[PDB]
């Protein structure tokens, strides 16, 4: 008997303005305990970090706005106010049974972020942070392309090298 | 003619070390001197002496006085070779008073008194009158042989200050009394008893002494003690105390002393032995090739259940233990390898409440 | 007759009008003046008119199951499963049939249970200081219990919890020196606690075994322990525990007595237990506030939860626990021992007796077409209509047959209609294709 | 936090090859906390490859990679090793080294930098063998300009998005 | 039914002070009669004591709401002499904080006894805290105060009487001997301590904490198997020996392996004379016990309360309502099997938790007992049940039901937790009952109204109506009439000789609805006539002769058809007020309704 728990995240992708309320749910195929359910947030160009543990506790270094609630097979992660930093991929993973399954992360992003009109409201400290964020994501994209070309060269180079 | 002295005054001290005779000077002028003579009454054997004084001083002295001997004192006014009618007085010397009184070897039941007798005096006897300070009406008087300077006092009331009044006695004369105050000892505790004996505790009963006691000192110690035994002080009103948390199977010696103020009464020693809950007469009723039957004696204290442990002497392998009912005193071990030595340890559980503490085990060695 | 009264324009209408109704296209028997209605008639009423048998058309259908799968004889015998697809709970999986008006086709469906129901078990162990001697027996029992669960069934959930005593001045010495540890300075016992949940229900056995070993004994002053108070929380805290719709088994092992309601008066507690989950951070922080639950109140909470209770205790307290066992229904009493044979035997015996109910769900059918289900069950039990679809009191390896009949009044469409018939709670279904023709062949 | 995790040894692997990954744990007792391996695919999804206990008595593997991979730990060197053999195309992903803070909660609290291991197809090599060495060599040169061009295209797109934020900061 | 439920007396206490935990009657003098109520969590002026508790003395009459706390102890916990120099600072040798003082309050003559169970004291030999408990005895209208802590002794810790908690349950004998029980002693086996007031004063010593009293009677230590019996949980005093000496009845709730039992101990010989065994395991038999005579045979009986007892309903679903067992003592002895039982009607009712004898409420010559369920009632506020005295046996049906008048609150009311009765507070010649409700911090007092019984006798000589001859002719045409004489007798105890009773006579009452009455008064001519006549207890009988005629008119279809008559007498509801302030009541058994019947002969 090989029965595996299935994890589902309702909003696969969404975009919201700053100060908006965002609610993301997580559906489990079978009943599990609240302690087992966990939430993970990953910024672009960085490794995943555990935002909340046991569904009621925020991991040290996590802002108070983020909150978690639910029971049975229903769970949800609610953000009181959306911020530029809050832009990341969120995944709800359940560790009750083996194997451990992670639901597809929600790609929450800023709506019309590039638009110069919205930039005027932004504070000086915030804008510096947004500029800093671009450097990590941009570096990752260029590195990925280099591997693709390098991968293609290998087979071609290996045949020439053998000769 | 010459005029004799008048209003003659003779003074006798308790001890006649120095005797002084004082008389009024002669009215007649140009008197050269005054002569005084002391002689025993009715010409009895005595130390008759003669003294001479100047006109200015009518005070003389008489050394080597004889105690308990009447002596006639005659003072004659003396002017050149002529002397006038001498005043004649008669005095009996006072017996010397006892001095340097000392009290040694004091005890409540009895006390000893040692005083110093008057010097160079053959006293008839030594008389001492003592009584309880709070009991002046009742006093005991005992005649003491003159040669001995120490008197023994008996039947003294315990814890009662006694004031002894001893005066040297010559003839009918009585000397100055010496007063010494001493206090008798306290009364010990009696009728010690032990009740409600238990493995860890027991009750001791004692009776308060006739004499008033402020507090009682109780000490209990084993024959061999790593450290000095603890001491508990309890009031006189409560003559009953119970010692708890004792170790079972250990005999305890207890000393009870009644102490009032700084005084202490004779210690009363009571010996008691605690009960032992350990099993006795462990033996093997019957043994087969793989099974062993073990039968032991029932412990004195109540045991809820007994734990039996058996293992291999040769190998350091965890022993297998199975509990059995308290009422049943016989257990059976099976599955033992034949020809292999096995050690059996039987324990007794008597712990009350959450604590699971058991008694010391009794093990034997059996060869299969 | 009805066939004559059919007034069929063509041969197909005749068949639609009646079952026996037959049609002759020769037109030698039918009068020229009479309408094509006269051609339609009873098979006997046609042969009598001298109409040729070959000319007469009477299409009918024969019941034939396209796919037939034999039921597994083993039926997961002794909690052993070969594969999920290998086991079959239905014989006639996929079938093909043709429905003619007045020709109801009946097939036979046989259902055999080749699976084992999932079981959830929670282990509660007493940690008083008097259990220091029995601690080895309790730790060993846990691993043996988990091994039995793997042998008993493929799917299971195992969790455990511990309890000590109320944190009150009377029950536990309030002295600061004994506050840290009630045991003697030589020993290093942990602080007393009402209820402590060490692990929630999980499917991994290895984690459950390792956690039991790390447990350290705790001590209280009084002989009886608060075991009843701990059970109340476990029964009502479904969320934290992780309770699901599966048979639930509770194992309780103690070597001391249990406090009951009204025993909290000495402490100073007078509020009766409300049976509400008060667990905070996997701990019970309101032990002092609420008095120990009564046996009557405790039984009601278990019955609503439908949680079976098994008690493992020492021989000395066996005589007391037996009286309690008589009171609480669907409960058993076992003796804690190093061997632990009796405790394991009770669980296996309880698992062996399980009665389930199998129902049949059918897909929507066309207007004028109906289906009848005739249930067959153990001890000759036979339902009809709605009762005839469901079967109850079926143990593992028990096979019950079901007779299904499909009747077609008219033909809605020329093409076949496929629908799936699967009992509730079972993935395996029964597909039936119904083809109806109104045109004579 | 104060926990450093470093994964090294990631490299291009041919189909059916063997690749060994080493994880270094510092700032905490490695033996005390259970460790697991998590790999992120090219669709930005998360898959759990393996889990190893602190005792080392038992290990857990998913069915897909179960029986084809090996996970082990070295208490003396405090190093976690993942052994991969019979690698396929689906295997290429970004592998991360994790640490489970509490066994009961079974929640990962630390994530390593990670190492990318990408499988390389040898099918193209087969076509190249027929081709003469002199002709093949010329092809190699053509690839370098194309790789640079793509990089320039990504760089210009990023600059346009960045310009609006920089202008806003200049205004403030 | 005597209890004045309509106008009860309510007292108030500071919130969270558990006021009303214990209720006691104090009558040092005739005009000094008052109600003693203790509050255990109540704050006190004495420094270093938090939630010590106190006993409030509120005098009957004047302002009921006003109450004053009695300062039994005006000082804080004493310091240890050894600690003055042994360690920096000072260490208390006892803690009075959270001592739950006033938990049990009892009073006899001019003597009042207050006991605080939770009190505990660190010992001098070792720093260990034991909740031995402590009591305060106040006699001669609070002249001197004596502290009684018999459980405190040399044998400290659980093995000894360290956890004795003496005073948990207390009682007073007719002679004034003090009875105290501690279930904590002997590893929760339980114990009973009894000493006379004179002996306690004689051996009292202020200077030394440990005090030994001569002549003190106590129970000896039992075997290890009897541990956790919780003896001394409930203490009662009754005479069952027949030697005219007070006997002690104690209840062991966890005895006999959780089955429980009730034992009787000699007042002097202190040797068990009888034993009682509980019917169901874990029924908490012995939670509350009381001794009184219900059949008026001159011999006391025993009542046992088992609140946690649960029995199966007709449906078969298990529920717990509790039960009370009554044993009647014959001249030969007390029988082990209970004569009667009282089952509750509310699940988790806790019926039978508290039992208090109410003496004789209806003055019928038979005693009455009141039983209270704290969690009883639809709103789970609680309720109080009163059972009338029966010579043959105690009556199963409850005579009256007492429930809180005030609205329910989120916190439990705990009504009926403490009940005190059998003492005449208002001196009206009728005893009163006091009910405590510690949950809301309130106390209620109910006074019994005087009872008057009546007897009505109405008879008619002319039953047969004659059509041919008419007795009277008020109308131009004479109509036959019949004279009815009704006699009403009223009998009361300590009630105004002059009593007012309203009597209503109904003619053809059955045919009054949708019909024409064939019977009417000679002058009033009204189907129903109401007449009020003053009845004197001294007068032997009262009878008024009136006349009711029969319609001469032949309009009615059936002359033969009989006519029903009906006379009812009730207590006048106008100016029933008396000097005492309690309205007169009427015995329920006394029939206040009488029905008559007449017929006519038609050829
Ligand atoms: C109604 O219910 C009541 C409650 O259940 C019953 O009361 C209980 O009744 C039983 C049986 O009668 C009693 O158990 C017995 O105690 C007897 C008294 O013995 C003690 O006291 C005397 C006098 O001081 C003393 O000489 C004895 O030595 C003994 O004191 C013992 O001292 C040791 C010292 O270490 C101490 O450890 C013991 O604890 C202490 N008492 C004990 C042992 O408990 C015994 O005489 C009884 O029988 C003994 O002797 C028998 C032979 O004569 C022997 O066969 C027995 O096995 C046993 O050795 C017995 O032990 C309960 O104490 C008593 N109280 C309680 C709390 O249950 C009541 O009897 C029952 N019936 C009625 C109608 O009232
Ligand atoms: C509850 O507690 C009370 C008080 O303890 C008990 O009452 C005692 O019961 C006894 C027996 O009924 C009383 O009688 C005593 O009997 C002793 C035995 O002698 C009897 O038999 C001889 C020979 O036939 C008779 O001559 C004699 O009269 C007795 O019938 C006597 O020795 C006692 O007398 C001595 O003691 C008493 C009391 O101190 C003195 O007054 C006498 O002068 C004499 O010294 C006595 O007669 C006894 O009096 C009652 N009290 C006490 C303290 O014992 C109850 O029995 C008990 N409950 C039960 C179950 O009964
Ligand atoms: C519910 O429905 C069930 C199925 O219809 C009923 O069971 C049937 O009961 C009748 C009672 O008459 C049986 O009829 C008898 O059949 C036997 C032959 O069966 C025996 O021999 C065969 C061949 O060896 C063997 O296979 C069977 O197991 C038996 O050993 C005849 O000899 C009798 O004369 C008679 O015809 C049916 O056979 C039986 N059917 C089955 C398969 O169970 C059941 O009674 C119904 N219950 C109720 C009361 O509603
Ligand atoms: C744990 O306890 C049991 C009982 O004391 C130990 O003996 C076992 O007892 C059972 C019966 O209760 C035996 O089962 C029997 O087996 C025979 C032979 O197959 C069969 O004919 C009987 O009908 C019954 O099934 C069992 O065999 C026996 N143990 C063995 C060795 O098989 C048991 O040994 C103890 N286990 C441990 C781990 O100590
Ligand atoms: C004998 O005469 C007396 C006095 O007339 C009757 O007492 C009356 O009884 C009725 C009920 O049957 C009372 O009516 C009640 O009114 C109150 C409101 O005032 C209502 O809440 C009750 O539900 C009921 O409707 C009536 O008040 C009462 N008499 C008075 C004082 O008004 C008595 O019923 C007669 N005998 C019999 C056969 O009952
Ligand atoms: C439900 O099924 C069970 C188990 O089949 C029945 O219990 C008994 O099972 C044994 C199995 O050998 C039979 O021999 C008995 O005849 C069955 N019980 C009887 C009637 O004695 C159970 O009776 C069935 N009915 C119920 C009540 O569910
Ligand atoms: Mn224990
Ligand atoms: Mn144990
Ligand atoms: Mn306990
Ligand atoms: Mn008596
Ligand atoms: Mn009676
Ligand atoms: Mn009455
Ligand atoms: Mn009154």
């Amino acid at each position: 008997s090989h029965m595996q728990i299935v994890v589902t995240q309702r909003p696969t992708t969404m975009a919201a303005s700053p100060g908006d309320k965002i609610i993301i749910t997580c559906s489990v195929s079978s009943i599990i305990s609240s302690n087992y359910l966990h939430w993970y947030s990953q910024k672009p160009g960085f490794s995943p970090k555990l935002l909340i543990y046991r569904t009621s506790n925020l991991a040290s270094g996590v802002p108070p706005r983020f909150s978690g609630s639910g029971s049975g097979t229903s769970y949800s992660l609610t953000i009181g106010t959306m911020e530029a930093e809050d832009v990341a991929t969120y995944y709800c993973q359940q560790g009750s049974d083996i194997p451990l399954t992670f639901g597809d992360g929600t790609k929450l992003d800023l709506k019309r972020g590039s638009d110069y009109e919205f930039l005027k409201s932004w504070t000086v400290e915030d804008l510096q942070k947004r500029l800093l964020a671009l450097d990590p994501m941009m570096e990752q994209e260029i590195e990925e392309i280099r591997q693709k070309y390098q991968c293609k060269r290998q087979p071609i180079l290996d045949a020439i090298e053998a000769k | 003619p010459l005029s004799p002295p008048t209003n003659l005054h003779l003074e006798a001290n308790p001890d006649t070390g120095v005797l002084t005779v004082s008389w009024e000077r002669s009215t007649t002028p140009d008197i050269t001197g005054y002569r005084i003579t002391t002689t025993p009454t009715n010409g009895q054997q005595g130390n008759s002496l003669e003294e001479v004084v100047h006109a200015d001083q009518s005070s003389c002295t008489f050394d080597n006085l004889s105690p308990g001997l009447e002596y006639n004192v005659s003072v004659y006014t003396v002017k050149d070779d002529k002397e006038s009618v001498p005043i004649s007085d008669t005095i009996i010397p006072a017996v010397p008073p006892p001095t340097d009184l000392r009290f040694t070897n004091i005890g409540p039941d009895t006390m000893r008194v040692t005083w110093a007798p008057p010097p160079s005096i053959d006293l008839t006897n030594f008389l001492v009158r003592y009584s309880p300070v709070k009991n002046e009406e009742d006093v005991a008087e005992l005649s003491i042989s003159p040669s001995d300077n120490a008197v023994v006092l008996t039947n003294l009331l315990p814890g009662t200050e006694y004031v002894v009044s001893v005066s040297s006695v010559y003839e009918q004369h009585e000397s100055t009394p010496l007063r010494g105050r001493q206090k008798t000892g306290l009364d010990s505790p009696t009728g010690i008893d032990f009740s409600d004996i238990t493995a860890n505790s027991f009750t001791v009963h004692w009776i308060a002494p006739r004499a008033t006691i402020t507090g009682y000192r109780i000490r209990h110690h084993p024959e061999h003690f790593s450290g000095r035994p603890r001491e508990d002080r309890v009031p006189h009103s409560r003559n009953s105390i119970t010692l708890t948390n004792l170790t079972p199977g250990t005999e305890y010696v207890v000393s009870i002393v009644a102490l009032n103020g700084r005084e202490e009464s004779p210690l009363l020693i009571g010996q008691q032995s605690t009960v032992s809950d350990v099993p006795r007469d462990l033996e093997v009723v019957a043994a087969t090739p793989t099974s062993l039957l073990i039968s032991w004696d029932a412990p004195a204290v109540t045991v809820r259940y007994y734990r039996i442990t058996y293992g291999e002497t040769g190998g350091n392998s965890p022993v297998q233990e199975f509990t059995v009912p308290g009422s049943k005193s016989t257990a059976t071990i099976s599955g033992l390898k034949p020809g292999v030595d096995y050690t059996i340890t039987v324990y007794a559980v008597t712990g009350r409440g959450d604590s699971p503490a058991s008694s010391k085990p009794i093990s034997i060695n059996y060869r299969t | 007759n009805r066939c004559l009264k059919a007034n069929a324009k063509s041969c197909g209408e005749c068949i639609q009008a009646g079952p026996n109704c037959g049609w002759c296209t020769n037109s030698t028997f039918l009068q020229e003046g009479m309408p094509t209605s006269a051609r339609c008639d009873d098979l006997e009423a046609l042969k009598k008119k001298g109409c040729p048998p070959d000319d007469i058309e009477n299409p009918r259908g024969s019941k034939d199951i396209k796919k037939n799968k034999n039921v597994t004889n083993r039926s997961k015998g002794t909690a052993e499963k070969l594969k999920p697809e290998d086991i079959h709970q239905i014989q006639p999986q996929q079938l093909v049939l043709r429905l003619r008006s007045g020709e109801p086709q009946t097939f036979t469906l046989k259902f055999k249970r080749a699976e084992d129901y999932p079981i959830d078990l929670y282990y509660l162990m007493d940690l008083s200081y008097s259990m220091k001697d029995d601690l080895e027996n309790v730790k060993s029992l846990g691993t043996d219990l988990m091994n039995e669960m793997r042998r008993i069934t493929s799917d299971f959930r195992i969790g455990f919890g511990s309890f000590v005593e109320k944190t009150v001045m009377p029950y536990i010495s309030t002295t600061p020196a004994k506050l840290r540890n009630p045991c003697t300075s030589e020993q290093n016992c942990t602080t007393p606690f009402s209820y402590k949940n060490v692990l929630s229900l999980t499917n991994k056995g290895e984690v459950f075994n390792e956690l039991v070993g790390k447990q350290r004994i705790s001590g209280n002053l009084d002989s009886p322990e608060g075991g009843f108070d701990a059970i109340m929380q476990v029964a009502v805290c479904g969320s934290l525990i992780g309770w699901r719709n599966v048979t639930r088994l509770l194992v309780f092992s103690t070597d001391a007595g249990f406090h009951f309601a009204g025993d909290g008066k000495l402490g100073g507690i007078v509020l009766p237990n409300d049976g509400q989950c008060h667990l905070e951070n996997n701990m019970y922080t309101m032990s002092h506030y609420y008095d120990y639950p009564s046996i009557a109140h405790l039984v009601q909470k278990l019955s609503e939860n439908n949680i079976q209770t098994i008690f493992a205790v020492t021989e000395e307290f066996q005589p007391v626990y037996k009286e309690l066992k008589n009171l609480i229904p669907k409960s058993a009493v076992g003796t804690l021992s190093a061997n632990s044979s009796n405790v394991i035997q009770l669980i296996i015996d309880a698992y062996n007796s399980l009665s389930s109910e199998v129902i049949l769900e059918n897909g929507k059918l066309s207007e004028g077409v109906t289906i009848s289900y005739k249930s067959y069950c153990k001890n000759g039990v036979n339902g009809t209509g709605e009762n005839g679809r469901k079967c109850s009191n079926i143990s593992i390896g028990d096979e019950v047959q079901f007779e299904i009949s499909i009747t077609s009044n008219k033909c809605p469409k020329k093409d076949s209609d496929s629908f799936k018939i699967r009992p509730l709670g079972f993935t395996e279904e029964v597909e039936v294709i119904l083809q109806y023709i109104c045109e004579c062949e | 936090m104060d926990v450093k995790l470093v994964e090294s040894g990631g490299g291009l692997v041919k189909p059916g090859g063997s690749l060994k990954l080493s994880c270094a744990a510092s700032g905490f007792t490695f033996s005390s906390y259970t460790m697991s391996w998590v790999r992120q695919t090219p669709e930005k999804r998360l898959e759990w490859v393996a889990t190893i206990s602190s005792g080392g008595s038992y290990t857990y593997y998913p069915d897909s990679v179960k029986g084809r991979f090996t996970i082990s730990r070295d208490k003396a060197k405090n190093t976690l090793y993942l052994q991969m053999g019979s690698l396929k195309s689906e295997d290429t992903a970004m592998y991360y080294c994790t640490r489970i803070g509490y066994d009961e909660d079974y929640a990962m609290d630390h994530w390593g930098q990670g190492t990318s291991v990408t499988v390389c197809s040898g099918s193209d090599y087969e076509f190249l063998k027929s081709w003469t060495v002199e002709d093949l060599q010329k092809r190699l040169l053509a690839l370098d300009p194309m790789m640079e061009q793509e990089i320039e295209e990504i760089r210009q797109k990023y600059q346009s998005k960045r310009q609006p934020i920089l202008d806003a900061i200049e205004a403030k | 039914f005597n209890l004045d439920a309509e106008a009860p007396a309510v007292l108030s206490g500071p919130p969270g002070s558990f006021f009303g935990f214990s209720v006691e009657f104090y009558r040092p003098g005739t005009d000094g009669v008052s109600v003693l109520v203790g509050a255990p969590k109540a704050n006190t002026s004495q420094p270093g004591v938090l939630q010590g508790g106190a006993v409030y003395l509120c005098p009957w009459g004047a302002s009921p709401t006003q109450c004053t706390p009695i300062e039994f102890d005006s000082k804080g916990s004493r310091l240890l002499e050894s600690s003055l120099s042994s360690s920096e600072g000072e260490e208390p040798v006892e803690y009075k904080s959270l001592q739950w003082f006033g938990a049990t309050v009892r009073a006899h003559g001019s003597s009042i006894l207050a006991c605080a169970p939770l009190y505990s004291w660190r010992t001098e030999k070792e720093p260990l805290s034991d909740p031995v408990g402590t009591c305060y005895l106040s006699t001669d209208n609070f002249t001197r105060i004596l502290e009684y802590a018999p459980c405190r002794s040399d044998f400290s810790w659980a093995a000894g009487q360290g956890y004795c908690q003496g005073g948990f349950s207390a009682e007073f004998t007719k002679t004034g001997r003090v009875v105290l029980g501690g279930p904590g002693s002997y590893f929760w086996q339980g114990q009973i301590l009894s000493a006379t007031q004179e002996q306690i004063a004689e051996s009292y010593y202020p200077e030394y904490l440990i005090n030994l009293v001569q002549g003190q009677l106590q129970t000896r230590q039992a075997s290890s198997i009897y541990d956790d019996s919780y003896l001394g949980y409930s203490v009662a005093v009754g005479e069952f020996s027949g030697d005219d000496t007070e006997d002690f009845v104690a209840g062991v709730p966890k005895g006999n392996l959780t089955y429980g039992y009730v034992t009787i101990l000699n007042g002097s010989d202190i040797r068990s004379l009888y034993n009682f065994s509980g019917e169901q395991m874990a029924s908490y038999f012995g939670y509350a016990v009381a001794a009184t005579d219900v059949n008026g045979d001159g011999l006391d009986d025993l009542l046992v309360g088992a609140p946690l007892l649960m029995d199966r309903t007709p449906d078969g679903r298990p529920q717990e309502v509790g039960r009370v067992y009554v044993y009647l003592q014959h001249p030969a002895g007390i029988e082990p099997t209970p004569t009667l039982t009282l089952t509750g009607h509310d699940e988790f009712g806790r019926f039978g938790s508290s039992l208090t004898p109410l003496g004789d409420l209806d003055q019928d010559g038979y005693n009455d007992v009141a039983i209270g369920a704290p969690f009883g009632g639809e709103t789970q506020q609680g309720v109080v049940f009163v059972f009338p005295g029966g010579p043959g046996g105690l009556g199963s049906k409850p005579s009256q039901v007492l429930q809180p008048l005030w609205a329910a609150s989120h916190t439990p009311d705990f009504f009926g937790s403490a009940l005190r009765g059998g003492r005449d507070l208002d001196g009206n010649g009728y005893p009163d009952l006091i009910v405590g409700s510690f949950g809301v911090d309130k106390a209620v007092v109910y006074r019994g109204r005087p009872i008057v019984s009546a007897s009505a006798s109405l008879t008619i000589f002319p039953a047969m109506f004659n059509p041919e001859e008419r007795s009277c002719s008020l109308e131009g045409n004479p109509v036959a009439c019949i004279n009815l004489s009704f006699c009403l007798n009223a009998s009361g105890k300590h009630v105004a000789d002059s009593i007012g009773f309203t009597v209503e006579l109904q003619l053809d009452w059955q045919k009054q609805k949708g019909g024409v009455r064939r019977a009417l008064f000679l002058a009033s001519r009204q189907a129903t006539l109401t007449q009020t006549l003053l009845i004197q207890n001294g007068a032997r009988e009262d009878c008024r002769e009136m006349k009711i005629y029969l319609r001469n008119e032949s309009e009615f279809r059936d002359k033969l058809s009989p006519i029903h008559i009906a006379l009812n007498f009730s207590l006048d509801p106008q100016a029933p007020v008396d000097s005492h302030g309690l309205r007169p009541a009427l015995h329920y058994q006394s029939k206040s309704r009488i029905e008559d019947k007449a017929q006519i002969l038609l050829d």
